[PDB]
């Protein structure tokens, strides 16, 4: 029996090859609500 | 008194030590620099009167 | 205890140094 | 998923399979999903592990041995009981995570290395640590590095092998 | 450690050291040079014929010792290598047996050696998923054509003030 | 198994089958009948991967042979006709409209 | 501990620690096992279960010496059914605690067979049949068939 | 229970000393909730046997 | 002795921080040296010969028998 | 006798060269405080007493260099020896299989090693004076005195390399060729220790079989010393290590 290797069957594969730790959080936006320190604060503290 | 100021080490590896007599605070105060790292604001008192 | 002081002595001394 | 849930005329129970062939026919041996928390248990052979790590490195190459840095363990057990980050181990941990996080489109849900936790058991790590409903557990078998065993304060469940009935 | 590769940082069953001093496991260093001719020890590309082989001895235990002294070579012992002979004898061995005397010959055989042919190699003192989807996307890219309603429907003026005291707008800054 | 090939052969409904490189002996490529291959792709199989409904190898014609026949090679004149053991599938023969 | 909700090795471990801290409780526990073998019928099945598990914890921690088995005569007419259930739970605790192999090994070593004789009958064949049938019952076929092997060879 | 900070973060050393809990007026021996609750691992064995024999 | 036990300061801890110690705490070998027997057998013989005459022929006489008569 | 062992490290490895400057300055300002950069990569100090090492580190951290530095616990420097004679032989032959060396080991008596330490037995004498000394005091053999080649570790080392195998011994061409390298390898093994890399003491090694390659040329000359120290180890480790 030739087989199919385990995890080959699954419906999806690499979702984003390019993304390799680029800085969305390490650019300085001078906006109070849309800055990436605020995005971190909000997602840590609200649920 | 209230404490003055407030991860891994190798010399503290428990496979490399020999505890024949266990260190105590009397020793750590008798020899401040031999028996203590970062001994700061320390007086070295000794007397063989 | 005394039967093993040199046994340990070797193990720990090489463990630091002798490998 | 259909091997785990068993044939519709004869479902299985929580973590059972039908025979041993089907159970050992795949790396994913157990799977529980609390409301949106995911606990998976894989068991790899030497070559499954080697190929997984190959295809991991091919895409996310770590020539500078910096895989060891991100790895997060449990600083609540002593270092005698935490996880030991050898190259093969942390690379398997990351390959497994990289392979699971690829099955999930990013528009649906995702999975983050910062909130997750992977723990390998090998010939270097005898402890398997995990973290379930509210508990922080660590399994240590008797065959592996327990020359010394006690039976002591109750914090220690003594798991038992229900075929041979020996701890 | 001692006898593991460096780019893999894993063990090397057959070693080929670098002319600089580390272990470049030839089986994958040839893949590294046949896919990107550079070196991992130094990101600069280095020529081929420099990767000579090495001889790590072995005892009744098989450990990669030094043959001359019978000294087990681990991450503490100082290891020198002799290039031209193909043999590696312990650095202390070679030193006190040739850097006392003036017989600058080999360390395993009867062969001479060059006064710079010994280099320190180790020294701690230094979507086709189903027919439903295929036929779906076929019929979609076939029968599907551009849209109408939401196609259309997607001092100063005030867009600045609006978009600033309302997050539910696209930010203009002018 | 054991690098040994007989007459068992596979034909590829997908791409990038790297796990076979070094296991299975690449020797050909089909340029006609891949529509048939997409059909064979689309048939409904048991969890055996075995179709419910039959697909059969009805004839074979040598469009080009440069290999000489070994002497012993008894090539037969006509089809030895399909007997019951080979024909009755225990399954659905392609003829029966469902 | 005997009056506890259920067995928890707390009380075992505690009195055993006292035994570890001096001999008074070691010989005291010699008599303590003796006395629960004397008055073991006196409880219900619940209490007897925690009792057996108690002495079992003692044993595989070796706080009691495997010697005490002398007071265990495995004849039918000497064995109260209460004793039978007691030693049932007891040896199940021993094997499922220690693993079966070294249980067989220690239950084999001859230096303790003087005590063990009352448990493993070769001398009297009637209680041989009976007691080996009881080791069958609790399912330690190893011990069972080894000694009824010897009794096979005997006549 | 307190144990030797250094090797406590290293290798599970044991229990040498006993710091004190809250301060009670004398000896006074105040009981504990933990001793009136029953551990899990023992409930799970009870329930095993209890429902087995009810079946 | 604050031997690394206790609190830094029992101030905001709800205890007096008092500490105590857990009271319930407890084959050439013979041939190689045969030539060493043969060794002083030649040495002291020519010595006990030179003690009684050192012409080196009277002593080479004494040694040769001490060598041959022994090695037989 | 300096006997106390103290390993030292900076907290951040970055300032290790400054820590090295400090260890220089203490080594120069102190008579017998002896520092070594040990093969494990470490910096060990060998010293006399508690007060000694205390004021050592007092000055080290106070004046010479002001980094923060970690300090291990005190231990000893060790010694190695035997209890009884090497009952059999393992004999080493050069890499190029040219020289077979059979030697064994045994214990000396303490007194004579003491004299070796006393400079009382200074072999700067002639072998004649060696013999007077030895046979006079401790019933040594005169031929044993003839057989004593050297002393091992250094100028005063309590062990002795002896050569006693008469008919092959009178091969003074090839042996009197090889004595130099022989002594190099002997003192090598004695200093570097067979077990734990600390000094051996008060032990007797005896060469009983020297099968020398004829013309023991640079082949011998070079590949002879590790062979010799392996003979030393074979004797010692074979039949009776001790600490």
């Amino acid at each position: 029996k030739v087989k199919r290797r385990w995890d080959d069957d699954v419906v999806f594969k690499n979702c984003a090859k390019g993304v390799d730790d680029q800085k969305k959080d390490k650019r300085f936006v001078n906006d109070t609500l849309r800055s990436e320190f605020h995005k971190k604060f909000m997602e840590k503290y609200i649920k | 008194f209230e404490p003055l100021v407030r991860d891994w080490n190798e010399f503290n590896d428990i496979n490399k030590i020999i505890i024949r007599q266990p260190i105590r605070t009397e020793y750590k105060i008798a020899f401040p620099y031999l028996y203590n790292n970062l001994p700061h604001h320390v007086h070295l008192t000794w007397y063989h009167t | 205890p005394a039967p093993h002081l040199a046994r340990e002595f070797m193990i720990k001394t090489r463990r630091r140094k002798g490998l | 998923a259909s091997e785990m849930a068993g044939p519709p005329q004869m479902p299985n129970d929580f973590l059972s399979f039908q025979d041993i062939a089907t159970e050992a026919a795949h790396p994913i041996r157990l799977f529980c999903r609390y409301i949106d928390r995911i606990h998976i248990f894989f068991r790899f052979t030497a070559d499954e592990a080697r190929d997984l790590i190959q295809r991991y490195l091919t895409e996310h190459p770590d020539p500078n041995n910096e895989n060891i840095v991100g790895y997060n363990n449990k600083k609540c057990w002593p270092r005698d009981a935490r996880m030991r980050l050898m190259k093969h181990d942390v690379n398997l941990g990351r390959a497994v995570f990289w392979d699971i996080k690829n099955r999930l489109p990013r528009s649906v849900t995702t999975v983050q290395w910062e909130n997750s936790f992977v723990s390998v058991y090998s010939k270097d790590n005898p402890n398997l640590l995990f973290n379930m409903c509210g508990f922080e557990c660590r399994i240590l078998p008797k065959c592996r590095t327990s020359y010394e065993e006690f039976t002591h304060k109750d914090g220690v469940w003594n798991l038992q092998n229900e075929v041979t009935k020996e701890r | 450690p001692f006898d593991h590769c460096s780019l893999s940082l894993q063990p090397f069953v057959y070693p080929v050291c670098t002319p600089d001093g580390i272990v470049f496991d030839l089986l994958n260093i040839v893949p590294w040079l046949k896919k990107y001719g550079t070196n991992p020890s130094n990101g600069e590309k280095l020529d081929g014929r420099s990767l000579i082989k090495l001889n790590f001895s072995k005892n009744s235990e098989g450990k990669y010792h030094c043959p001359v002294l019978f000294t087990v070579f681990t991450n503490n012992t100082h290891i020198v290598a002799v290039r031209t002979t193909g043999n590696v004898y312990a650095y202390e061995a070679v030193e006190q047996l040739n850097i006392k005397a003036k017989n600058f010959r080999d360390l395993l055989t009867d062969e001479p050696f060059s006064r710079q042919d010994i280099i320190t190699l180790q020294d701690p003192t230094n979507k086709n998923t189903n027919a439903e989807t295929r036929e779906t996307l076929q019929e979609l890219y076939k029968e599907f054509k551009g849209d109408e309603i939401l196609a259309a429907t997607m001092y100063s003026t005030g867009k600045v003030s609006a978009s600033f005291t309302s997050t539910a707008m696209v930010p203009e800054t002018t | 198994g054991s690098d040994q090939h007989g007459s068992q052969f596979l034909i590829t409904t997908g791409e990038n089958l790297d796990y076979l490189d070094g296991v299975h002996t690449v020797f050909g490529e089909v340029t006609e009948g891949m529509d048939i291959i997409k059909k064979i792709n689309e048939t409904f199989v048991d969890k055996d991967f075995v179709p419910y409904q039959d697909i059969r190898i009805n004839h074979t014609v040598i469009l080009d042979d440069p290999f000489d026949d070994p002497p012993d090679l008894l090539i037969p004149d006509r089809s030895p006709e399909p007997t019951r053991e080979q024909l009755d599938s225990g399954r659905i023969g392609a003829d029966e409209e469902i | 501990c005997a009056q506890q909700r259920t067995y928890e090795k707390f009380f075992g471990l505690l009195a055993g620690r006292f035994c570890m801290l001096k001999k008074e409780y070691m010989e005291s526990f010699e008599g303590i096992f003796k006395e629960q073998y004397d008055t073991i019928h006196r409880l219900e099945t619940n209490k007897l279960r925690n009792v057996a598990k108690m002495f079992a914890h003692l044993l595989y921690t070796d706080s009691l010496p495997w010697s005490v088995l002398e007071c265990i005569k495995l004849s039918e007419e000497t064995t109260t059914s209460s004793s039978r259930i007691f030693v049932k739970i007891f040896f199940q605790e021993l094997c499922e605690y220690m693993g079966l192999p070294k249980l067989n090994a220690r239950l084999k070593d001859e230096t303790l067979q003087p005590f063990f004789e009352g448990l493993l009958p070769r001398d009297n064949p009637r209680n041989t049949r009976f007691a080996i049938n009881f080791f069958t019952s609790i399912g330690l076929g190893g011990l069972t068939d080894e000694l009824r092997e010897h009794l096979k060879n005997t006549p | 229970p307190q144990s030797d900070l250094r090797w406590s973060k290293q290798t599970d050393v044991g229990i040498t000393h006993f710091r004190s809990g809250m301060s009670h007026e004398e000896d006074q021996l105040i009981p504990n909730l933990y001793r009136y609750i029953q551990p899990w691992e023992s409930e799970f064995i009870d329930s095993q046997r209890v429902w087995a024999e009810y079946a | 002795m604050y031997n690394g036990i206790g609190l830094p300061t029992p101030r905001g801890s709800g205890t007096n921080g008092y500490v105590q110690r857990n009271l319930s705490l407890v084959p050439d070998i013979l041939d190689h040296e045969r030539k060493r027997r043969v060794e002083l057998r030649c040495l002291e013989l020519e010595e006990m010969m030179e003690e009684q005459g050192y012409e080196e022929q009277q002593i080479q006489e004494k040694v040769a028998t001490f060598r041959l008569m022994l090695l037989e | 006798t300096s006997v106390i062992k103290i390993a030292v490290e900076p907290v951040n490895p970055s300032e290790l060269p400054k820590m090295l400057d400090g260890l220089r300055k203490v080594n120069k300002s102190y008579p017998s405080l002896t520092t070594k950069v040990e093969e494990s990569g470490e910096h060990v100090i060998l010293g006399t007493g508690e007060l000694y090492l205390d004021c050592v580190m007092h000055d080290l951290r106070k004046m010479y260099s002001e980094i923060d530095i970690k300090v291990a616990d005190p231990v000893v420097t060790f010694c190695e020896t035997v209890v009884e004679t090497s009952s059999l032989k393992c004999f080493a032959e050069t890499p190029n299989k040219k020289n077979k060396i059979t030697m064994i080991a045994e214990p000396l008596e303490k007194g004579l090693a003491e004299d070796i330490e006393n400079e009382v037995v200074q072999i700067t004498w002639n072998r004649k004076k060696l013999g007077e000394f030895f046979q006079t005091k401790y019933d040594w053999d005169l031929l044993a005195a003839r057989s004593i080649w050297a002393f091992g570790p250094d100028a005063t080392g309590p062990n002795i390399l002896v050569d006693d195998t008469l008919p092959s011994e009178v091969d003074k061409a090839l042996l009197g060729s090889v004595k130099d390298s022989i002594v190099q390898g002997f003192q090598w093994g004695t200093r570097e220790g067979p077990l734990c890399d600390e000094l051996i003491r008060n032990v007797k090694f005896k060469i009983l079989d020297a099968v020398v390659a004829q013309e023991p040329l640079h082949r011998g000359g070079g590949q002879i010393i590790p062979t010799a120290r392996r003979v030393v180890y074979s004797a010692f480790l074979m039949a009776t290590p001790r600490l």
